[PDB]
């Protein structure tokens, strides 16, 4: 629906109390390649954790992606509990800068649960 | 002094370092600087040989990692780090 950062922060936090969520920056989505360059570039920006084909990974020692397989990569910008604000509105701003203006929030506990997709437009 | 699994306030720290004379930067390079990326706060204590990268899960410190200023990459974890007033 193309929200403001205030509006994004508000849909998160409108979420069941004490639920553990991760805020993600989509980097590359469903694209074949080894992505050695972005994976290297993300590490140099200072980030530590990423979600790579739906697994959480250390960006200091990434898994090796098969050349000929489709992969998707997201940075984990933040991990929080749902009670703040403030701090989240930053974390979103940051995520929106790593992708070109998208953000994704996912349940940490139940990976098959639905994800929230925000777009800054 | 800061330990792994120690709870604390993100915004309290930030104004604190500001007053202690630390500089807020995009990227931590030398002494007396800190940086923020989401859950992460990079910090280079005045006098410390090595800079530190603190991973925040909500208000709790999940990990304290050393990192190299040039590569900006996380080295081995530490249990605690100290601070000068």
């Amino acid at each position: 629906m193309a929200s403001t950062v205030s509006q994004m922060v508000d849909n998160v936090l409108s979420q069941p109390e004490g639920k553990r969520l991760m805020l993600l920056a989509p980097i590359i989505k469903e694209r074949k390649g080894e992505h050695t360059k972005t994976l290297e570039n993300l590490a140099s920006q200072g980030y530590i954790r990423a979600r790579i084909d739906g697994e959480v990974c250390d960006l200091s020692d990434p898994p090796k992606l098969e050349l000929q397989k489709k992969h998707t990569i997201e940075v984990v910008v933040d991990r929080f509990k749902v009670r703040l604000t403030q701090r989240l509105a930053e974390s979103f701003e940051t995520a929106l800068e790593l992708s070109g203006g998208t953000a994704v929030v996912a349940d940490m506990d139940d990976p098959k649960a639905e994800e929230l997709l925000f777009s800054a437009n | 002094v800061m330990k792994k699994g120690q709870r604390l306030s993100r915004d309290a720290l930030r104004t604190q370092l500001d007053s202690a004379g630390y500089r807020h930067v995009d990227q931590v390079m030398e002494h007396g600087e800190y940086a923020t990326r989401g859950a992460l706060l990079d910090l280079f204590p005045m006098g410390s040989e090595l800079p530190y990268r603190l991973d925040f899960f909500d208000d709790e410190i999940d990990s304290l990692r050393v990192f190299d200023v040039d590569s900006q990459r996380t080295l081995e974890e530490v249990e605690a780090i100290n601070l000068l007033p």
